[PDB]
């Protein structure tokens, strides 16, 4: 039903910047919280940054201050600004969204490679 | 190194009545190692005021935790618990079923 | 009835320069009364029950100092075991210790125990006689030889038969109005249809203390555990507990099934049948 | 069996610092808990503090908080104790003790002790004066004579009579600390009165720190 | 109360 | 901190006696008490751990008892090797050790009156600029002896120091020396110097005195 479309990945040198974007289909009242999880080698995806419809944001401990997440409330698109990137940030970033009935939808994932 | 998947129970302290104060509980047990991330969800968002018990473990060295918050149950409101752990490919969401 | 005092210790190392996360809890039966957390701002042992706050600053200072000593001992042992196993310094590892004592109705010592773990596996435990050790692997055998040389069993036996029992008796006397209470479960039965020909009967037990309960299903008086689902007892959050058991029954045969609830707060075991 | 061997005696001026070593032989300094205990001359034992060398985690008594630094080195198996801002009250024998536990407990293995003399005086040789026998020192056919060893620093002085020939009846008293920062003691020996005119008594006083040997005849 | 004796491995 | 009180500070006993030393804590330390034996010039030797358990090699005459606040060290049959000073230590808190005051066990014997000798200062020390008068209390028991200096029948206070030997290994007696330090001018000011010795073994105080400059 709800499909999430991700864009903005690629390759970037340390200290650079990348902007990810995740857009959701359907009506505006279908998704409440949209965010990003990134892969860790040990079959686990950890939180990067999530934002609710009202703007209540949360960040992971490893990306505090460096990453900023903003939401275009007219639609169901969120953006993640990544600044001061490090080699340890190289991972696959998964977009996700929570419906008002707490159903989680995940995107395919985009690669962010920091050399 | 032994890794055990969590067991998640979402339940209320008392049987739910629409319009009276209660507590929403998420009981996560039987997991190893200790590092776990547990969230209580209301209508897709994350409840900010959530308290948890002190880390303890059973006879088989498996940890358990109780994450709880105060809420007034109403119809049309949906509650769930999201638990992330080293043994899960993605976080697991268990919804609050009334008679459970 | 018999009573138990137990302590649970956990030390998890961190890959970074941060010191390992040490958290300790203390239980009298199924009631918590103390906690220690290294990430807490106070850095002191904290009361968790109303009846433990009658203790004095001397008590709290002694407990805090002993907690810090235990934390540093676990910090040393994590490094020792990591060196034994040649594990990378970037990993996180856990040490868990549980010990305590049991007393009877008259307040005399019944049994005591102490068990250690590393990464969730048994490492070393104290035998029932409190005079020997059981080793689970070769590092445990090294520790066992050292401890048999240096009287660890005698020290643990002295603690368990002495201070543990004395503390348990004092805590029971100070908090009888809560620790010596048996709350019978409030039991009801729920019917959840699955299909036209099948259904699930679920027997509940709500708001009981202590946590030891037995929910069993019988079909026409014969105990059957083939289609029985039993969840682990869960805390209600206010010192009481909850539990339920389920049986998948054919439609129209609900009257053939009965639920038996045995709890120490019940004068006689109950028997619930679906109306 | 683990043995703890300490450094030699130190003479320190007030306001200085002394570091006392404690080497573990037959084992590692990290296999246990090293405690440091001091004992003033003629006084009881006093616990200073300790260290868990495996984690370098230390504890100190409230009296010594801010003055004592206890450190351990596992590479050399030595535990050190540094006490700063020394005063005369710090004159004591300092012991390192080991417990076969992670926490301080019944101390089973001890070191031989290090004597720290916190005095402002300088090394000075003794002055040996005679204590001549007389009628006032004769009682029941026995006469008492001796030598007064005065104004020396530091401890100790060894006093022997006739190069070890006369050992019966010799009383060498403990040295007392005068108000001038120096020491004094007396060595008295009782001899028969009939032997005064035919036997020669010479007291042999030796002071190693000043390399002074004095043989005075009474 | 809490055991005041700790042991090493 | 938990303060440990020992009683008595000094104990006199004969060979073959039963000796009891009591250690009392300011608060409940449980069974976490250790007993030690120390001899002059030697490090303490651990005798009993956990208030009742004998260390390896400790003779069976030593025994400890008590839990809580009162403790006891008992030597059933005192041997010559058991004359030393005994300390109790508490380790009820993991990073806090407190010792007792200590109890010195000395050899008991019959009362012996001291032999009082007095020595005038030598000519050499008079040349050096100081005068020291030495009074000797030789071969007495018990230890409690009072020495007072009278200069021309005037009592002196603050100009003397006393040194006592440890008990002898043959007769178990004590010896004492009181040295009177005076400036040469003060020494030549007066004429009669006296040493009055008060002891249990003397029927009346004994005063040995000398006149200055008379041979």
């Amino acid at each position: 039903e709800v499909k999430l479309v991700e864009s903005g990945g690629g390759l970037v040198q340390p200290g650079g910047s990348l902007r990810l974007s995740c857009a959701a289909s359907g009506s505006i009242f279908s998704i409440n919280t949209m965010g990003w999880y990134r892969q860790t080698p040990g079959k686990q995806r950890d939180l990067v940054a999530d934002i609710s419809s009202g703007g209540s944001t949360k960040y992971g401990d490893s990306v505090k201050g460096r990453f900023t997440i903003s939401r275009d409330n007219t639609k169901n698109t969120v953006y993640l600004q990544m600044n001061s990137l490090k080699p340890e940030d190289t991972a696959v970033y998964y977009c996700y969204g929570l419906s008002y009935s707490n159903d989680d939808y995940w995107g395919q994932g985009t690669q962010v490679t920091v050399s | 190194m032994i890794q055990r998947t969590p067991k998640i129970q979402v339940y209320s302290r008392h049987p739910a009545e629409n319009g009276k104060s209660n507590f929403l509980n998420c009981y996560v047990s039987g997991f190893h190692p200790s590092d776990i991330e547990v969230d209580l969800l209301k209508n897709g968002e994350r409840i900010e005021k959530v308290e948890h018990s002190d880390l303890s473990f059973s006879k088989d060295w498996s940890f358990y935790l109780l994450y709880y918050t105060e809420f007034t149950p109403t119809e049309k409101d949906e509650y769930a618990c999201r638990v992330n752990h080293v043994t899960l490919s993605q976080p697991k969401i268990v919804k609050w079923d009334r008679d459970m | 009835g018999s009573h138990s005092m137990r302590y649970f210790f956990t030390s998890v190392s961190r890959p970074g320069r941060g010191e390992p996360r040490f958290i300790a809890v203390g239980y009298v039966d199924d009631t918590q009364f103390v906690r220690f957390d290294s990430d807490a701002a106070s850095q002191k042992m904290e009361p968790r029950a109303p009846w433990i706050e009658q203790e004095g600053p001397e008590y709290w200072d002694q407990e805090t100092r002993n907690m810090k000593a235990h934390s540093q001992t676990d910090r040393a042992n994590l490094g020792t075991l990591r060196g034994y196993y040649n594990q990378s310094e970037d990993g996180s590892h856990t040490i868990q210790i549980m010990y305590g004592c049991d007393v009877g109705p008259d307040g005399r010592f019944l049994r005591g125990y102490r068990q250690d773990a590393y990464d969730g596996k048994d490492y070393i435990a104290l035998n029932e006689d409190l005079r020997s050790w059981t080793a689970a692997d070769m590092a445990a055998q090294i520790t066992k030889r050292k401890w048999e040389a240096v009287h660890a069993a005698e020290q643990r036996r002295v603690y368990l038969e002495g201070r543990c029992v004395d503390g348990l008796r004092r805590y029971l006397e100070n908090g009888k109005e809560t620790l010596q209470r048996t709350d019978p479960p409030k039991t009801h039965m729920t019917h959840h249809p699955i299909s036209d020909h099948e259904a699930t009967l679920r027997c509940w037990a709500l708001g009981f203390y202590p946590a030891e309960i037995t929910l069993t299903w019988q079909r026409d008086g014969e105990d059957q555990t083939q289609d029985t689902e039993l969840v682990e007892t869960r805390p209600a959050g206010d010192g009481t507990f909850q539990k339920w058991a389920a049986v998948v029954v054919p439609s129209g045969e609900e009257q053939r099934y009965t639920c038996h609830v045995q709890h120490e707060g019940l004068p006689k075991p109950l028997t619930l049948r679906w109306p | 069996q683990v043995q703890l061997v300490q450094s030699g005696a130190e003479v320190k001026k007030p306001g200085s610092s002394v570091k006392v070593s404690c080497k573990a032989s037959g084992g590692s300094i990290a296999d246990g808990y090293i405690s440091w205990v001091r004992q003033a001359p003629g006084q009881g034992l006093e616990w200073m503090g300790g260290i868990l060398p495996r984690v370098q985690y230390t504890n100190y008594a409230q009296k010594f908080q801010g003055r004592v630094t206890i450190t351990a080195d596992e590479s050399t198996s030595t535990a050190y104790m540094e006490l700063s801002s020394l005063r005369s009250e710090d004159t004591a024998v300092y012991y390192c003790a080991r417990s076969p536990t992670a926490t301080a407990a019944a101390l089973k293995i001890w070191g031989q002790g290090t004597m720290v003399t916190v005095s402002s005086a300088s090394t000075k040789g003794p002055s040996v004066f005679p204590l001549a026998p007389s009628s006032k020192s004769t009682s029941g056919g026995t006469a008492a004579l001796g030598c007064l060893v005065k104004d020396y620093f530091p401890e100790p002085v060894t006093v022997s009579w006739n190069s070890g020939a006369l050992t019966s009846g010799v009383h060498t008293f403990p040295a007392v600390l005068q108000s001038s920062g120096l020491y004094s003691l007396s060595s008295v020996v009782t001899v028969p009165s009939s032997s005064l005119g035919t036997q020669t008594y010479i007291c042999n006083v030796n002071h190693k720190p000043s390399n002074t040997k004095v043989d005075k005849k009474v | 109360e809490v055991d005041p004796i700790g042991h090493l491995y | 901190d938990i303060q440990m009180t020992q009683s008595p500070s000094t104990l006199s006993a004969s060979v073959g006696d039963r000796v009891t030393i009591t250690c009392r804590a300011s608060r409940d330390i449980g069974r976490y008490l250790a007993w030690y034996q120390q001899k002059p010039g030697k490090a303490p030797k651990l005798l009993i751990y956990l208030s009742s358990s004998l260390e390896s090699g400790v003779p069976s005459r030593f025994s400890g008892s008590g839990s809580g606040t009162e403790f006891t060290l008992t030597i059933s049959s005192l041997q010559p090797d058991d004359f030393a000073t005994y300390y109790c230590q508490q380790y009820s808190i993991a990073n806090q050790l407190t010792f007792g005051g200590g109890t010195k066990v000395e050899i008991k014997r019959t009362v012996a009156a001291p032999s009082v000798f007095i020595f005038p200062p030598s000519d050499e020390q008079l040349k050096s600029g100081t005068a020291s008068v030495v009074c000797l209390l030789n071969n007495f028991y018990p230890r409690e002896a009072k020495v007072q200096w009278k200069v021309d029948n005037a009592l002196q206070s603050g100009n003397s120091q006393e040194s006592v030997t440890e008990q002898d290994s043959k007769d178990s007696t004590y010896s004492l020396s009181s040295t009177l330090t005076l400036s040469k001018a003060d020494y030549e000011k007066h004429k009669v110097y006296a040493c009055e010795v008060t002891h249990q073994g003397l029927s009346s105080p004994v005063t040995k005195s000398f006149n200055r400059g008379e041979c």
